DNA sequence: TTTTTTCGGGGGGGCCCCGGGG
DNA sequence: CCCCGGGGCCCCCCCGGC
């Protein structure tokens, strides 16, 4: 079957466990949809925005949103290069992800979102209210991703043709958001689920399951080993039982992704080695995790918060990590070559730790 | 008044190579080339308005007279030149028959080469060396780094050199002799100075003057024409104390009309060329004057900006 | 026809759709108004903050000129959402910019002023390329008997200085809680939205000068408000929290934590905080008003936070990872 | 140069190299008898020098100036060599080489070697000059450290002036095309750095790593893309999402199976690829996307041939569902 | 149609016309009077100069109250000029104060009308 | 298109002639003499946006030609296509073709001719230098930059300085004369110190200002409209603002810039820039205060110009006037 | 001791198809 | 009625600073 982690996702609003003051809010939202804004739903990653707007869609058309198909989109640039987009649909709403093509979001914007804006929804899609479904609903993924020339051609397609289309932009942060597109959206924030909620989700796999386990304490470990990502807590709590033929137990250890190890012990080769050198076998092993499909803001983000975890280190040195960190993050954001910046903030780390 | 006078730099172009200013060992070469023969394919490199074509064209006309309509093709970056210009316009030219005096021999004159294709000079190649009992080849370009290698390779190279200071005051006098112009010594230091080695512009800055007040001096020479402003930038990056430079920057350059693009551009400049300062100093101020220009690209454009980079610059000075 | 605006968005309801409907624009909707009757209306730039009224404005005076007929054969808007490349500017709009104005109807003519001109609008000028806007210059100049260009954009430094000296620059103030609650009032009034005293008055502050957010705002909590269905008076806690502001009480630990120094306890406090999803920029500017308005700390203090406050709000608009800055910023407070 | 890889085996390679004065000398000497004018024996190395052995060049060198001076002795060489001295352009090895040496930086050797001809230098090559000096910048023992400045702290500045010049590269090739900024991204890019570490190689000048990992990560991009697409009916997350929490799972459900069942498990391994519509080859690139200890090569290639050809045979012989239907 | 209305013997006489001149200027103006058509045209480069004389004998009926002035394209003109058929009559109507030539195509043996409105330049 | 009364005032009141042209007077002396001698070289007007360059040309081109100059001149500029191609085919028939209607010499306008390519620049060189005799070439420029050294060297530079105060008065009193208008004296500071030598902005601010009047026949243009039009700040709110940022605490100094600018909803970017214009006539004893300021506050300018928070910006204003002025002890 | 991104312009190769001639 | 000349788009390939 399915993995736990997608067996088990709630398909409605009722079916929501933690976060009940949102769940209450979109619940309001869905009472009269015939005049619902454009919505920004802004959270941390694994926590449920994705399933939350399902949700609501579910409530504001029906269970059929749920019947997804993909399709593919053809698209021509200015210089006569032809790509290829992806776009999952279902007969009430569509979800496309821009990003995919890099900077010819910008044309995707400009001609599919105009045509889908441009046309009429005749479909007698009896609504709750006798009158049928009128808009249409296009989830635009990953939104922080968007390029600023996307945004803009976004902002008056999100104004003119609102009695035609409604957007629901899910995102993970609202800095790299332009302030225009954020002003014509309500934002609506979705906190990560708590260390009980979490156990409590994890506790109902484990009893749907027949997973033997010896104490409610592990889930409690699994999940502050997670710091609010459902995700990662259920598929560890998967992993976990599989490597122990489903028989956790209280001494079980907890399992990482291969990449964390990685990092860590990248963050222990560094501490311990301050050379030159040592920042030459640095490199590699950066381009050995860029090679394969690892982010570099994730690389940075890990490396910095692993550095300051050594008990090893004083507080100026951690203050200059934190600081080499913030001013590298802002260089990686305005640059192409991610190696260069990660490589700088090595060496600069390197130099104070010394 | 609908009919125009020829300008002086036209009406007093040289027509013979006895009367080319500067270059004397190239002058006297070409001179010896004229007067015995097997002109060799030649590159003529310089700067602008030092007498480049004008040399090359009093070489070809001494050269060939009578037979310099039959004999003498000229193309230059008006004129299409590329892959199908060369490989039969040219080719038919030297392939074309013509009864020439002993030593003479046809002349393509490619001028402004600088700006032609690689493919273009590449089919070039061959054509210079199966008919070189019948056509030379004659090329004037500023840049002699765009000429590819094989080609520069198959021709002699003639480097001409700034013009000195005495060789624009003979031509001006003697310009000024044909025209019997009243001007005083100070005039003519100061077209000379603002002229910076190109005779066309001073040719053209003390017609001008002429045209304009009368008499040459320092003040109606310098009313019109205005003191180059990269010395004057090099004067503000120079300045010991912070007031001084903002002053010249104020009073000299934005209040002028100069915009920051060029302010900042002629600093980058400058700051490139400044050997009095030390190599480390200059990257350094080379760093913060990229950073004002990016600033000043993006639309921030502003006296504040280069107020800030100058102060930035002597903080770096200091 | 009513039905089409009566189910749609406040913001886009609630749309003025005349000039004397625009709340705190006066300085140049007075001009926009007079140019009705003195017919030498000259190129506009609109330049302000996100929503304070300048598409809303230039509809509003093209509607008032040329009215529901002859609107549309006298408007040309391109706006960044189509290809405005060099090569559309010299021919499409310079074509445009070359035709003679339409004929006006004698029912146009007789109620409306039908001034002898066209207007190209091209909205959101901001993000066209220079070189497009140096083609526009001479067209802008050697059609204006028969065509009038309008630039409205948010960024004035991205308009080329020749451009900017060839439009008469107009600038659209913030539309704060004390110039614009009378909209916000007679649109709530309009809603039949019950809400306490004050609360318009806290989204009108929250929002800082947009009253697109505020519209929204007023209407998530008429929705909210609907749904309980208890009849009370919606309160100005409820706003803040439909606005993202983090409660008092947990800046107030925030602060008390900065103000021990640990920076492995100031570190957790982060790590546990950034889990709920609070915006970085709320909590900078709620840390700004903290600091900056209270007598417990000296002057050398607030200079130097004031500028560690500048730079971490610079940093966090180019895009960054909020967690970072939040955590350098709070230490480097920590350590002042 | 890549236009000709197509010739790379398929003809013989024979290498025509510059031809060495010594041989030069008679013909020189027999052309200077011929055209009766005066050419010392000491004054053909240099003028061979000055041409970088091009025999064309130098015939055409005596012809012009046989034309009014027709002695050529020790007087008159260093002019005769300055006008007509020929300038090449450096390639990247090369650039790269000249760029990190510690001679051209001193308060001596700058003067010879001028901050134009650095910068001109960088225009040589200036796609891939930056590059080659990211690359070759940290194999060097400098001779221009400042008192008590340390190497790491050297490589540590350069390293941030790596990072600025290639924001302004950023800035360049964008939208804008703000192509006036190439000069200041050489001095970014390319000189400063190097000025800072400049002294001599402790090594060799290696070629730019970073281009094939560019294509390295772009095909497992387009792989992994590819594979969140055929799983996306039975998913939530993004691609991000997939490669660093769904994946680990996916291994564990997929091929450790085989390494404690044995072929026993093909079943189960097919139907977890049924309930997520994915192929042979996803399984494979799915495999090939784990670092560190994680990785796949030698524990699939330890795995027993018969369960490997039982997995392909059942797979094959199975019908399968599709996720996109192309029409 | 109160101005102008000018109907051709055939619409192949004035597509002659205007192929006669379209490959040398761009922008053409028109000066219709009670006595015909005069046009003028200057090439971009300023070296050839096109004038048209037509005369009031080249129409089945013409008629024009007042003098009247039409700047026009002649790509545009040719292309819409170009979707007629050499059998039918091709009259030109314009209106006070033009601001567009209305081009009407009719054939009465097939009973066949097409409409054709070209908006005019300043 | 209907008459002149219904256009802008920056195109109403073009100079027709060159004696309508003011602030230039060394540039139009030049090229009237040269006009009148017959010795017109080729011409490049420099200069920056609003200060007669395009007028001047095409005055010039009327004063040697009659009013058919139109047909008579190849007036090209950024709006036209002028690649390689165009300069090697339509320029280079025109120089070497002889006039349709008159019988004199040819003029070629390339204004903004620093929009063109180098390749374009590169090819007009021998085709400027060759049909000299009957053709002559006139280009206007804002950024010099953007032009070839060829270019340049083959052309008379002429400089268009920005435009003093006095031209500006009076056009500034032929236009009040024109449309019966009455302008303060502290009205016309303010116009000619916001004008930065630009006259269509004075142009507009005026167009602005007759507009704001409730009845333009009686009423005066006093500095309060011009304010009010322009909505820039007033020196005294400026002379306030540094004072208390100067002079008190962090409160009231907060509570000073949040009043002056909520009482007329001034901009950041403008106080900033007036504080600037003031301070740079004050006399510093340490270069450190100068260079700090000008540094941040270039810093501040850069951040506003991408937007940001406006309260933090102003706090940091403050804050970097306060630790700069605290280095003069 | 080897090998990347984007607009705009320019160049150069390839057809396509109208027109005109036979 | 059929073949040939030569205008016009379409597609692709390479530069970009002093
Ligand atoms: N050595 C010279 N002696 C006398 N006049 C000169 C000399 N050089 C330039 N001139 C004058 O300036 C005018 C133009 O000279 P040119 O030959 O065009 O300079 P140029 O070097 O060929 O310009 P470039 O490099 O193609 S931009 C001549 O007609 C002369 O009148
Ligand atoms: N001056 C105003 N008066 C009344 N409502 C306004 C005003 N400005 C904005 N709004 C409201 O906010 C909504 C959007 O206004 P807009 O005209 O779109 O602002 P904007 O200037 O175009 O924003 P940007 O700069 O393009 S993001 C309007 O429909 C109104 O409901
Ligand atoms: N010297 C001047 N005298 C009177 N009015 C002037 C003067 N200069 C500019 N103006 C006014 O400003 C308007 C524009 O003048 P122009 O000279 O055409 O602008 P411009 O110099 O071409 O702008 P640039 O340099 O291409 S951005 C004129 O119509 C006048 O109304
Ligand atoms: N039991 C339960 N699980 C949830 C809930 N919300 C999210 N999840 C689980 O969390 C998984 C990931 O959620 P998702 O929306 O894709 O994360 P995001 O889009 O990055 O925010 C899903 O597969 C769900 O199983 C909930 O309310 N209750
Ligand atoms: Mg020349
Ligand atoms: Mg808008
Ligand atoms: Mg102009």
């Amino acid at each position: 079957m399915s993995l736990w982690v997608d067996k088990y996702r709630p398909k409605s609003l009722n079916a929501l466990s933690h976060n009940e003051e949102l769940t209450n809010f979109l619940k309001s939202l869905s009472d009269q949809p015939r005049d619902l804004p454009h919505l920004l739903l802004y959270g941390p990653n694994g926590t449920g925005k994705k399933t939350r707007c399902m949700a609501l869609l579910e409530s504001i058309f029906g269970p059929g949103v749920y019947r997804l198909k993909i399709d593919v989109r053809q698209f021509v640039t200015a210089s006569n290069r032809k790509l290829e987009l992806n776009v999952v649909s279902s007969p009430y709403h569509l979800e496309i992800t821009p990003s995919d093509m890099g900077n010819n979001d910008r044309i995707v914007i400009q001609e599919l979102l105009k045509e889908v804006a441009q046309m009429e929804q005749v479909d007698f899609q009896d609504s709750k209210d006798g009158l049928a479904h009128r808009y249409k609903c296009v989830i635009i993924n990953e939104a922080n991703s968007l390029t600023k020339d996307a945004q803009a051609a976004l902002r008056r397609t999100m104004e003119k043709y609102s009695k035609n289309i409604r957007l629901i932009m899910v995102c993970d942060s609202m800095s790299p958001i332009i302030a225009p597109i954020k002003s014509r959206c309500l934002l609506i924030r979705c906190p990560a689920p708590s260390d009980s909620e979490i156990s409590t989700i994890l506790s109902d796999v484990v009893t749907n399951e027949r997973i033997q386990l010896e104490t409610k304490d592990i889930l409690k470990r699994i999940a502050q080993a997670s710091n609010g990502n459902l995700r990662v807590s259920l598929l560890m709590l998967e992993s976990m039982a599989l490597n122990n033929e489903l028989a956790l137990k209280s001494s079980s250890p907890i399992i990482k992704p291969d990449w964390i190890i990685v990092i860590h012990k990248l963050t222990r080769k560094i501490v311990k080695e301050r050379s030159v050198n040592s920042l030459i076998e640095c490199r590699a092993v950066l381009y050995d995790l860029l090679a394969h499909c690892i982010p570099a803001n994730i690389i940075l983000k890990e490396l910095t918060f692993s550095l300051l975890d050594v008990e090893t280190l004083n507080t100026t040195n951690k203050s200059s990590i934190i600081e080499y960190s913030s001013v590298f993050d802002e260089r990686l954001s305005l640059g192409n070559k991610a190696i260069f910046h990660l490589e700088g903030f090595i060496a600069k780390v390197m130099c104070c730790l010394d | 008044t609908l009919s125009l006078q020829l300008p002086w730099v036209e009406k007093y172009r040289p027509q013979v190579l006895s009367d080319i200013v500067g270059n004397k060992e190239t002058i006297d070469r070409l001179q010896q080339i004229a007067k015995d023969g097997n002109m060799p394919h030649m590159i003529i490199s310089g700067m602008p308005g030092i007498g480049k074509t004008t040399s090359v064209h009093c070489l070809a006309h001494e050269l060939l007279g009578r037979s310099y309509a039959d004999g003498v093709l000229e193309l230059n970056a008006s004129d299409d030149r590329g892959i199908d210009v060369v490989r039969n316009q040219i080719k038919h030219f030297a392939q074309k028959k013509l009864h020439l005096p002993p030593g003479k021999h046809k002349i393509v004159i490619l001028d402004e080469a600088d700006s032609m294709t690689a493919g273009a000079q590449q089919a070039l190649r061959r054509t210079m060396e199966l008919y070189s009992n019948s056509t030379r080849f004659a090329f004037a370009c500023n840049q002699s780094n765009k000429i590819i290698e094989p080609l520069q390779s198959r021709c002699a190279i003639l480097r001409y050199s700034k013009l000195s200071d005495e060789d624009v005051l003979k031509r001006l006098l003697q310009i000024i002799k044909l025209e019997d112009v009243k001007y005083t010594n100070d005039g003519l230091e100061a077209i000379i100075f603002t002229a910076e080695g190109d005779m066309r512009q001073a040719i053209n800055n003390l017609q001008s003057t002429v045209a304009g007040h009368g008499l040459v001096n320092a003040d109606n020479v310098f009313k019109i024409v205005d003191s180059p402003h990269p010395l004057i930038v090099k004067k503000m990056l120079l300045a010991s104390n912070l007031e001084d430079s903002i002053q010249i920057l104020r009073t000299d350059l934005w209040k002028k009309g100069y915009s920051s693009i060029d302010i900042v551009t002629t600093s980058f400049r400058v700051t490139k060329n400044l050997a009095q300062v030390k190599e480390s100093v200059r990257l350094e101020m080379i760093k913060e004057i990229g950073l004002t220009h990016m600033r000043i690209l993006e639309g921030v454009g502003t006296y504040l900006q280069l107020a800030s980079m100058l102060a930035k610059i002597h903080k770096l000075n200091n | 026809a009513e039905q089409s605006l009566a189910q749609q968005p406040w913001v886009e309801k609630y749309r003025p759709k005349n000039l004397d409907e625009v709340t705190a624009q006066d300085h140049a909707v007075t001009v926009l108004k007079k140019t009705l009757k003195s017919a030498n209306l000259p190129h506009m730039l609109f330049y302000g903050p996100p929503g304070t009224g300048k598409t809303s404005t230039i509809l509003a005076l093209t509607k008032e000129l040329y009215g529901p007929d002859l609107m549309k054969s006298r408007i040309l808007e391109l706006n960044a959402s189509d290809e405005r490349g060099i090569s559309i500017v010299r021919e499409k709009v310079k074509n445009f910019a070359r035709l003679t104005v339409s004929k006006p109807s004698k029912h146009d003519l007789e109620n409306y002023p039908c001034p002898p001109y066209k207007i190209i609008i091209l909205d959101e000028a901001d993000s066209m390329t220079a070189d497009a806007q140096s083609a526009l210059r001479r067209t802008m100049e050697t059609y204006s008997g028969v065509t009038r260009f309008c630039l409205i954009c948010n960024y004035v430094t991205r308009i080329i200085d020749p451009l900017a000296s060839r439009c008469s620059k107009f600038r659209f103030k913030a539309l704060d809680a004390s110039n614009a609650i009378d909209r916000l009032r007679f649109i709530s009034e309009q809603e039949n939205v019950k809400c306490d005293d004050g609360v318009l008055e806290r989204i009108l502050d929250i929002s800082a000068g947009d009253l697109r957010r505020g519209i929204t705002l007023l209407q998530s909590a008429s929705k909210g408000a609907q749904y309980l269905g208890d009849g009370k008076n919606i309160t100005s806690t409820q706003v803040e929290e439909l606005a993202g502001v983090v409660p008092h009480d947990i800046l107030i630990e925030i602060v008390e934590k900065v103000k021990s120094g640990d920076f492995d306890e100031i570190k957790k406090y982060v790590n546990t905080f950034m889990k709920s999803g609070w915006s970085a920029a709320s909590v900078v500017n709620q840390l700004h008003e903290y600091y900056i308005t209270n007598d417990n700390f000296d002057t050398n203090f607030k200079n130097q936070i004031s500028w560690l406050l500048f730079t971490t709000d610079s940093r966090l608009n180019n895009g960054t990872n909020e967690h970072i800055q939040l955590l350098n910023l709070l230490v480097k407070i920590s350590q002042l | 140069l890549p236009k000709m890889r197509p010739f790379d085996r398929v003809c013989l390679d024979i290498q025509f190299r510059r031809p060495d004065a010594n041989s030069i000398k008679s013909r020189l000497m027999t052309i200077a008898i011929r055209e009766k004018f005066k050419l010392d024996p000491n004054v053909i190395d240099r003028l061979i020098q000055t041409t970088r052995g091009d025999i064309r060049q130098v015939i055409n060198l005596l012809s012009t100036i046989s034309t009014t001076t027709k002695t050529i002795n020790h007087e008159n060489i260093n002019e005769i060599s300055k006008a007509w001295e020929k300038n090449i352009a450096l390639k990247p090895f090369d650039i790269a080489h000249k760029m990190l040496d510690g001679q051209i930086y001193s308060d001596i050797g700058s003067r010879n070697f001028t901050l134009n001809d650095k910068i001109a230098l960088y225009f040589d090559d200036f796609d891939f000059t930056p590059l080659m000096i990211q690359e070759n910048y940290l194999s060097t023992r400098p001779s221009v450290l400042k008192p008590g400045q340390s190497h790491l702290e050297a490589v540590a500045e350069a390293a941030n002036c790596i990072s600025l010049g290639d924001i302004v590269e950023k800035k360049i090739r964008s939208s804008e095309q703000l192509w006036s900024l190439l000069p200041l991204h050489a001095v970014l890019s390319s000189v400063y750095p190097a000025s800072k570490v400049a002294g001599h190689m402790a090594g060799r000048i290696n070629f730019t790593a970073w281009l094939g990992q560019n294509s390295k990560s772009a095909k497992y991009y387009r792989l992994l893309q590819e594979i969140h697409y055929h799983t996306r009916l039975g998913t939530s997350t993004d691609k991000i999402g997939l490669r660093l929490d769904y994946l680990p799972t996916f291994r564990k459900r997929l091929l450790d199976p085989f390494l404690k069942q044995g072929a026993d498990a093909i079943s189960s391994v097919i139907e977890v690829m049924d309930d997520y519509y994915l192929t042979k080859e996803d399984w494979d690139s799915i495999m090939e996307f784990f670092v560190g200890p994680d990785v796949t090569t030698a524990i699939i290639k330890k795995i027993p041939a018969t369960v490997k050809s039982g997995f392909t045979r059942k797979y094959n012989s199975m019908t399968h569902p599709v996720a996109i239907y192309r029409t | 149609a109160s101005m102008l209305e000018a109907k051709f013997e055939e619409a192949s006489l004035f597509k002659r016309i205007i192929d006669g001149f379209k490959d040398c200027v761009q922008l053409v103006n028109f000066q219709c009077k009670e006595d015909g058509i005069i046009a003028q045209a200057v090439d971009d480069s300023r070296v050839l100069l096109v004038s048209l004389e037509i005369g009031v004998e080249a129409f089945q009926e013409y008629r024009c109250d007042h003098p009247v002035t039409l700047g026009m394209d002649l790509t545009s003109l040719s292309k819409i000029l170009r979707c007629g058929n050499n059998t039918d009559t091709l009259t030109l109507i314009a209106d006070n104060t033009p601001d567009s030539i209305i081009l009407l195509f009719e054939d009465t043996k097939k009973d066949r009308i097409a409409e054709y409105s070209l908006k005019l330049m300043d | 298109k209907r008459s002149k009364e219904n256009l802008p005032w920056v195109e109403k009141y073009r100079p027709e002639t060159l004696d309508e042209v003011y602030g230039q007077n060394e540039v139009i002396t030049t090229v009237r003499k040269f006009v009148d001698e017959g010795k017109l070289p080729h011409l490049l007007f420099y200069g920056p946006p609003g200060t007669g360059k395009t007028s001047t040309i095409v005055a010039l081109a009327r004063e040697i030609y009659g009013k058919n100059y139109s047909n008579m001149v190849l007036e090209l500029n950024a709006s036209d296509d002028r690649g390689i191609d165009v300069v090697r085919n339509q320029i280079k028939d025109f120089a070497s073709t002889r006039q349709i209607f008159s019988k004199g010499f040819k003029l070629i306008i390339l204004d903004e001719a620093d929009a063109m390519t180098n390749a374009a620049q590169n090819a007009l060189r021998r085709v400027i230098e060759r049909y000299t005799k009957n053709t002559r070439f006139c280009v206007l420029a804002n950024y010099a930059h953007k032009l070839t050294p060829a270019l340049l060297s083959r052309c008379t530079r002429f400089r268009f300085q920005p435009l003093p105060q006095e031209a500006i008065e009076r056009r500034i009193a032929n236009v009040l004369v024109h449309e019966k208008l009455k302008l303060s004296p502290n009205a016309e500071k303010a116009l000619i110190e916001l004008s930065n030598g630009d006259m269509r902005r004075v142009l507009n601010v005026l167009q602005s200002c007759k507009a704001t009047l409730d009845n333009p026949d009686e009423d005066e243009i006093s500095d309060d409209v011009i304010y009010e039009c322009c909505g820039a700040p007033r020196p005294s709110d400026l002379k306030a603002v540094l004072k208390s940022i100067l002079e008190d605490d962090w409160g009231t100094a907060h509570y000073t810039l949040n009043k002056v600018r909520s009482a007329k909803g001034l901009a950041l970017i403008d106080l900033i820039e007036g504080i600037v214009k003031i301070l740079e006539d004050y006399e510093l004893q340490n270069e450190e205060t100068r260079v700090h300021l000008l540094t941040k506050l270039a810093d501040i300018e850069y951040s506003i110009s991408k937007g940001g928070n406006d309260q933090i910006q102003g706090s940091a204003v403050i804050g970097a006037i306060k630790a700069s002025f605290e280095n003069e002890t």
